[PDB]
RNA sequence: CGGGGAAUCAGGGUUCGAUUCCGGAGAGGGAGCCUGAGAAACGGCUACCACAUCCAAGGAAGGCAGCAGGCGCGCAAAUUA
RNA sequence: AAAGUUGCUGCAGUUAAAAAGCUCGUAGUUGGAUCU
RNA sequence: CAAGACGGACCAGAGCGAAAGCAUUUGCCAAGAAUGUUUUCAUUAAUCAAGAACGAAAGUCGGAGGUUCGAAGACGAUCAGAUACCGUCGUAGUUCCGACCAUAAACGAUGCCGACCGGCGAUGCGGCGGCGUUAUUCCCAUGACCCGCCGGGCAGCUUCCGG
RNA sequence: ACGGUCGAACUUGACUAUCUAGAGGAAGUAAAAGUCGGGUUUCCGUAGGUGAACCUGCGGAAGGAUCAUUAACGG
């Protein structure tokens, strides 16, 4: 929640806002870790394909 | 500084062998991984069956086409590429021909203008490329 | 900390001999240092020295003559057999004409020539030329 | 000294390495039979033993005479 | 160079070459021994006895006059303490620092200096067990530390 | 397979030693035996496991990491005198 | 073998590859004179 | 009036700490180097695999608090193509307490202990020896300066010691 | 023939490891000229912004080009 806090908010509201931000950050970190592992796996298999291109299926006849 | 005691022999030999493992030649010789990744399997020459003829482009500052031959080895089944050395010697190689193949000389390293080729053809159909090139022998088929 | 006081003595006299000084103060003093200095003195490499006597480990003041090029100690004190002494004097000495591997045998602290003469082997201490 | 009528001694020695011209400290453990006439034997005292026929699977020597430790009375 | 500090101090005593008793000192060996005995009955460490003898009675070195050092005189008579001087002092220092640490939990500097103190205590304990001054089964404990002092 | 040893090398060292001498191990794989002073033997026996020969279809006979030789294997190695 | 590019003899660790963020600490290694 | 924050100028190549680090006043608590000793012990030591404490900032859990700042984010300007710069607001955080992580250009890009090899005078601490000025001329010691010396440090300058 | 011992091997599940056929999935390569189209001193460690780079917040470095002034302070 992108809501600016005022001076009048007390407990059970500020605490709920803070834990909502914490849960959002936790899900965001899980998503970023998934993106990093997916990119690493795809780069590894594309490097394997480039190496297979280097070894064979490269020439004229 | 080095430990220069009288009872420090086992420390010195343990350190020497652990730092021996950090050499490139020693690790390539002794780890047993480059021996298993070597297509020849630590042999001087191998014998294969010709699959295809390839025109490999030369590395950039020299512009030419090298006539190589893609073969499949008999004893392990690996596919390798061997450069046919002289001019007009490619016409002696045919598909599904038995070839004796040796390396270039840099022991597993790509040599000179040809990228990704470790090997060169020595004999074609149980006669040498040199005798065919010089017209000393005829090849059967 | 301080170990092998003969190394300290030889390093001090070598540093002062290279600097062109006439006298060296070395501390502490031990008997093996005195025997080494006596061996060098009998071949005329250093000259007269005084043992200043404290009730502690003493001190030595040696007089210098410019006849010494390098004085050196070998650590650790390896076991030198009589057959292996030729390799040692090939490694350390600058020539077959001069230089001295000081070594201690059961007959005493002596040179390599005296060890050859008396047919005894010992532990290596130094060299000087 | 924890078996029934048998003890474990150790032999320390120096092993020479010729490439480095140096030594390394090695030890070997020996299970030796101790006769009941040698009582009040403490841990860490010198013993001289003599070779005999095999008495068990590992016991081969026999305690001949024991000299006490250096520090103790 | 100190063993737990990076300082390299040079401050120490320097005896003269003369081991002989000075002429002005009109004290015999038995009188010096009796003074040591009465200081021990008063209750002092041997270093404090030596300081009192040097400052007040003019006895420079007791082993130059009597021929024997203070702790050997106390041990031969039988008034030496059970645990030695420096070990007792280090254990008392450890007890004081530990009491401060149970007062103040967040004192990291006190914890580090306590670790250094116990390292010194263990070193002295090993040395005294090697020389058969302490029994081999003697052990310092954090819980059993204040009771020994 | 381990030594004697071999190649290289100022000195130190590094690498190799399947191979005619010595010792060990095994006769396709394990196992159990008979005889004999000596064998857990295989150019001795009894099995199971894996290959395999003669068949008249019931049965019998197997063991070349011995000397020649053959196949296969491989870059790689001799005469059925 | 050259390779003092495995350094025991006999290498290196400011800037070229490199010293642990820091201290304690068991095993290991080394350990001051001094006795004809 | 209140709220949390921060301890400027003095603040220096000055000091302390194993390092990260440490700057309002006072009191308490337990430590520490150095110096001085004609004190005591008498080798008790050095470096240290295993192991153990501390460890900037940022970050994560449970509590409190939110002054400033502020990543993200929201707008506003600016353009053949701008989606970084700039301005306003502002979330986590920045603060404190108790648990976690053990990472920095965590730098002297220079292991620790010990010895020797040129010189100089500034500074911090301690000690020693002193003519003098000062506490409105101080009646004695004591503090501040001034002149040398010694020990341990933070540093500097100079040198064809040699590398 | 009973029993015992040595015991090859056989059968059943688990852990594996190897040899060897495979419908399909995702790719790449050769053959299609086929269709439409300006900013930044150099960095380090963490966190965010779409993974990385990059930018920013915080804390660190120089591996970043020191000009000018500075003897009185007593009445």
């Amino acid at each position: 929640s992108t809501q600016p806090r005022s001076k009048n908010e007390s407990k059970e509201d500020k605490r709920a806002r803070k834990q909502a931000i914490k849960e959002e950050r936790k899900e965001r970190r899980v998503e970023k870790k998934a993106n990093k592992l997916a990119f690493k796996l795809e780069k590894r298999r594309q490097e394997k394909e480039l190496l297979n291109l280097k070894k064979n299926v490269e020439g004229l006849k | 500084g080095k430990c220069r005691g009288l009872r420090t022999a086992r420390k010195l030999r343990s350190h020497r062998r652990d730092q021996k493992w950090h050499d490139k030649q020693y690790k390539k010789a002794h780890l047993g991984t480059a021996l298993k990744a070597n297509p020849f399997g630590g042999a001087s020459h191998a014998k294969g069956i010709v699959l295809e003829k390839v025109g490999v482009e030369a590395k950039q500052p020299n512009s030419a086409i090298r006539k190589c031959v893609r073969v499949q080895l008999i004893k392990n089944g690996k596919k390798i590429t061997a450069f046919v050395p002289n001019d007009g010697c490619l016409n002696f190689i045919e598909e599904n021909d038995e070839v004796l193949v040796a390396g270039f000389g840099r022991k597993g390293h790509a040599v000179g203008d040809i990228p990704g080729v470790r090997f060169k053809v020595v004999k074609v159909a149980n006669v040498s490329l040199l005798a065919l090139y010089k017209g000393k022998k005829e090849r059967p088929r | 900390v301080r170990m092998n006081v003969l190394a300290d003595a030889l390093k001090s006299i070598n540093n002062a001999e290279k600097r062109g000084k006439r006298q060296v103060l070395i501390r502490p003093c031990s008997k093996v240092i005195v025997r080494f200095l006596t061996v060098m003195m009998k071949h005329g490499y250093i000259g007269e020295f005084e043992i200043i006597d404290d009730h502690r480990a003493g001190k030595i003041v040696v007089n210098l003559t410019g006849r010494l090029n390098k004085c050196g100690v070998i650590s650790p004190r390896f076991d030198v057999q009589l057959k292996d002494l030729e390799k040692w004097q090939n490694n350390l000495l600058p020539s077959r004409q001069f230089g001295f591997i000081v070594l201690t045998t059961s007959a005493g602290i002596m040179d390599h020539e005296e060890a050859r003469r008396k047919h005894t082997g010992g532990k290596i201490l130094g060299f000087f030329f | 000294m924890k078996m029934q009528r048998t003890i474990v001694i150790r032999r320390d020695y120096l092993h020479y390495i010729r490439k480095y011209n140096r030594f390394e400290k090695r030890h070997k453990n020996m299970s030796v039979h101790l006769s009941p006439c040698f009582r009040d034997v403490q841990i860490g005292d010198i013993v001289t033993v003599g070779e005999c026929r095999p008495l068990s699977k590992t016991v081969r020597f026999n305690v001949l005479k024991v000299t006490k430790a250096a520090g103790t009375k | 160079g100190r063993m737990h500090a990076p300082g390299k101090g040079l401050s120490q005593s320097a005896l003269p070459y003369r081991r002989s008793v000075p002429t002005w000192l009109k004290l015999t060996s038995d009188d010096v021994k009796e003074q040591i005995y009465k200081l021990a009955k008063k209750g002092l460490t041997p270093s404090q006895i030596g300081v009192i003898l040097r400052d007040s009675h003019g006895v420079a070195q007791v082993r130059f006059v009597t021929g024997n050092k203070i702790l050997r005189i106390l041990k031969s008579k039988g008034l030496a303490p059970d645990l030695p001087e420096d070990l007792y002092h280090l254990i008392k220092k450890a007890v004081a620092v530990r009491k401060h640490l149970e007062r103040n939990r967040k004192d990291k500097d006190a914890k580090f200096r306590l670790i250094l103190i116990e390292s010194r205590i263990h070193r002295l304990a090993r040395y005294y067990k090697t020389k058969r001054v302490l029994p081999p089964n003697w052990k310092y404990e954090s819980s059993t530390a204040s009771a020994l002092v």
